[PDB]
């Protein structure tokens, strides 16, 4: 999933932190706006982030023969639409680093960019496009979670490629390399996550 | 081999450290109700999680028909089919918007068709006298009825043994008396209940057998009247006897009761024998 | 459960009370080194440095540390071998400086992962979030962060108790049932989190205001003395490794 | 003596429609312990939420010191400075992260200085014997310890009145006895305690005065002695006397205990009367 700690050199690490910062500051500012208007949004924002974290820690069987934890990219994006996500994404990532060993602090930045930012941005575009093109709620949500996921895995695989261009083939070469090897685990993940988040939105509407 | 459920030499430490269960043995006779009495932090809830395969011990085993249970999924299915679990907080158990939907979960999971399952649900709601709640969204139910929907979901799978974790927690008197009614009703239909608690008066009102718990160990075990009359052993887990039983035992020493006589345990039985008492 | 694992070690640990600024310059200082200093002389210095403090300084249970220090190993061997393999014109073979770059990635990475593991096992996340106070990060963003961390453990046990219930019935029999079972827990968790937030709103009111949540810690100040000491042992290692 | 706290004609209905509080009047004399006794769903908690200014009623008023309370943010501060509230579920008022930090919250919200806040926290932690817990993370606390952290949190502001919602809920005997000791201590330092419970045993142990509550109404009110023996009036709020007095009144029905005298209140006094019984 995430790029582990110190897997990325300082120049790329800072670079991604700079590239994520404008979006992160955007969402930070929206939050401070709603919090002044509605002080209790402290609580409800903290609930939304803690929810995002605990589900990312739950147990999901894959399509393939692995075992995985959902990556609530699509869900958060469809339930807590995206600016806010860029901000709680940073928070969820931090705790995944400090609580589960999953993240990375120097790579938080690289990770912030893809899962938080990019992950939500594709999921949300895809949510609204499918809907307006006639997709039912269940199918829209499935394309949101599946393509959102797929996108973080593409972003991650490029960032690695940018960092480790292969000697023979160039960035293109490493992109194909990181991409094909992480496909073994992630596309079954992206599909199962798709199945998963559909059943949630369904249940949620029911409630 | 007569016990329907048994724990033997159960040892469990969370992968933290303390022994939640410490060389524990406990036996449940078929058709009887077993109170596992003991103070808070004695690992009672941890014991219930072993009795349905939720947790595996590090050492020891759980026996069902007199036969040891396994941990294959084929075994765990047959294990949980026979031993159902009711958590303390109903909000940890219900997920469906609709009541019928939630009580359906168990039976559908077994492999029942839909008519058979619907039938099960109808039997389950009946047994908890909430058949009228059948189509209410679960979230707008009072605490008590949420508690009945939770049990309904468990009895719908028709287990041989029903485990109830702190079943009266939060209930007032009427609620405790009503819950008790449905519990006896379940047992009168042949089920085995095990409830854990730390209320000795609840133990007096509902238990056939009582097992005293202290720090993951059974301190005493037997007929409720035997255990709940042991003023000294109850004392060692920071408890006292149930006042009816305590007084009923003083009546037996002072001779107001017969040597033969069982021993009342309830206001009903206490008062009935106060009808043959006569000074003052 | 597994959520609270690392958190209790840093809660119950020998260095729990040591000043945040001292711990966090060890961790974030060596961490900064591990990513900047060239691997061989550089990363090895840090690794033994931080492994000292994790065992010389705090005394983190090593069996525990092992359990936490492994998962990275798995994501890691993968990268190493990808660095080792080459792709292009003729196709797929062995890269020139494969073992050179694979070894360098493994070294830079395990050193950084030891720094991170230092913070996580000696200093609680909440304390680190507080440490964001002296950077410029706004108070409401820290507050949301602290309260999230608090909501995590309440929700984690609710998630746990909910997965038990599902199991108690037969939610985990077939893989099909299992995926859907986890899904129902998720969807039922969220209303529980939101009602938790509303209820807290009422509860915090009993003590005046809900929002705006200013709290007093009992963290000790350390010493410009050992922070003097730490600050260029990290410039000691810094250049002995850049040569 | 004007009541230190009072309800006059309180009426409150949820935006559903039903009335939670129904033309309610209640006075709290300074320094005494007042139990609000009654079954689940009588709106006892709703009443507590008015008495600290959390809820505004449709009709009636809450009187502080003899003065009608207002709703300026300045007014509402002194209302919370002077009337503290402890909810049932301590987790609804700990946002915490550590015990010390959580107890610090109140003082800071009263416009107090850090040094004053830090001193208030020490007094509070001392008064509840959780001073060693000063740095325990709040999620790593027992249920009982969480209720003691929540009270410490309220008493760090120095209220005249402490409102406690179902304060013994979930506690074992030992836990109940410790809390009783600590509560009695607070009453001893001149603090006024008002608590709601469905547990007549809590009222028996802690209350000077008792108010019977049903469906948004105070049905009766008087000295703890008077109310807790009123078998007849308790019957109408679905309660029974504390178990000792009830069995003693069970002895009285069958004529074993003379009437118009000496109801046993402690258990040992009840045993003492068994010596006169003989048998028939």
């Amino acid at each position: 999933m995430h790029i582990m700690e110190g897997y990325l050199p300082v120049t790329h690490a800072i670079g991604w932190s700079l590239a994520a910062a404008p979006f992160v500051v955007a969402g930070a500012l929206k939050i401070r706006k709603i919090v002044a208007e509605r002080p209790e949004a402290r609580m409800t924002l903290a609930a939304a982030g803690a929810f995002a974290f605990v589900l990312s820690a739950l147990k999901i069987p894959s399509v393939t023969g692995s075992c995985s934890h959902p990556t609530g990219t699509g869900l958060g994006a469809v339930v807590f639409g995206p600016s806010v996500m860029a901000v709680l994404g940073v928070i969820v990532l931090l705790f995944q680093a400090l609580l589960l060993a999953h993240g990375g602090l120097t790579t938080l930045g690289a990770n912030a960019f893809s899962m938080a930012i990019v992950g939500p941005w594709v999921a949300f575009g895809v949510y609204k496009l499918a809907g307006k093109a006639g997709a039912s709620m269940a199918v829209a949500v499935f394309l949101a979670a599946f393509l959102g996921d797929l996108a973080t895995y593409v972003t991650t695989s490029l960032q690695l490629a940018l960092a480790y261009p292969d000697p023979a083939s160039g960035f293109l070469g490493a992109a194909l390399k990181f991409g094909s090897v992480f496909a073994l685990t992630q596309i079954p993940l992206a599909i199962a996550e798709g199945f998963l988040t559909v059943i949630v939105v369904d249940a949620l509407a029911g409630k | 081999m007569t016990p329907i459920l048994a724990a033997e030499a159960l040892t469990y430490a969370f992968p933290g450290g303390v022994k939640a269960l410490d060389d524990l043995s406990l036996a449940v006779p078929k058709g009887e109700s077993l109170a596992i009495l003991g103070p808070n932090g004695a690992g009672k809830s941890t014991l219930l999680l072993h009795l349905n395969g939720t947790l595996r011990p590090q050492s020891g085993r759980v026996l069902l028909g007199g036969t040891a249970t396994g941990h294959s999924r084929k075994d765990l299915t047959g294990w949980r089919r026979r031993v159902g679990l009711v958590l303390q907080d109903a909000d940890d158990q219900l997920f469906a918007t609709t009541v019928f939907e939630d009580v359906s979960f168990g039976p559908l999971n077994l492999g029942l068709s839909e008519a058979e399952a619907r039938a099960r649900v109808e039997e389950a709601l009946a047994a908890l006298s909430i058949s009228d709640l059948r189509d209410r969204p679960t979230h707008m139910l009072s605490g008590g009825q949420k508690r009945r929907v939770a049990i309904a979901g468990a009895v719908a799978m028709r287990p041989e043994v029903l485990l109830l974790d702190e079943p009266t927690a939060g209930l007032d008197l009427a609620g405790t008396e009503q819950l008790l009614t449905l519990l006896r009703g379940l047992r009168a239909a042949g089920m085995t209940l095990v409830f854990s608690t730390h209320d000795v008066e609840l133990a007096a009102a509902l238990a056939d057998r009582v097992a005293l718990f202290r720090t993951g160990r059974v301190l005493a075990e037997g007929a409720a009247e035997a255990v709940l009359s042991d003023r000294a052993t109850l004392a060692k887990v920071a408890l006292r006897p149930p006042l009816v039983i305590d007084l009923a035992l003083l009546a037996r020493d002072h001779g107001l009761l017969a040597p033969e006589a069982p021993l009342p345990k309830t206001r009903d039985a206490l008062a009935a024998q106060m009808a043959g008492w006569t000074r003052r | 459960m597994s959520i609270a694992s690392i958190d209790r070690v840093a809660a119950q640990g020998h260095w729990r009370s040591r000043p945040l600024a001292e711990k966090s310059l060890i961790g974030l200082g060596f961490l900064a080194l591990a990513v900047t200093v060239p691997p061989f002389p550089g990363a090895v210095l840090v690794t033994v440095a931080i492994l000292a403090f994790t065992f010389l300084g705090a005394r983190v249970p090593l069996r525990f540390w092992a359990s936490v220090a492994v998962l990275p190993l798995g994501f890691l061997t993968t990268g190493a071998a990808v660095l080792l393999i080459q792709i292009g014109p003729e196709g797929i073979g062995l890269a020139p400086d494969g073992p050179a770059k694979a070894a360098a990635l493994v070294m830079r990475a395990t050193a950084a992962t030891c720094c991170l593991l230092f913070l996580a096992t000696t200093t609680p996340a909440a304390d680190l979030l507080s440490g964001l106070r002296r950077w410029r990060v706004p108070a409401e963003l820290i507050e949301i962060a602290l309260l999230t961390y608090r909501f995590v453990f309440i929700l984690a046990e609710e998630a746990a108790a909910m997965t038990t219930a599902q199991r108690a019935r037969l939610g985990h029999a077939t893989r099909r049932r299992w995926l859907r079972s986890t899904a129902q827990v998720i969807a039922a968790l969220l209303p529980r989190a939101l009602t938790r937030a509303r209820r807290l709103e009422t509860g915090l009111g009993a003590r005046n205001w809900q929002g705006e949540m200013r709290v007093l810690s009992t963290r000790p100040p350390a010493s410009a003395r050992v922070l003097g000491l730490i600050l260029t042992l990290q410039a000691a290692i810094l250049a002995a490794g850049v040569l």
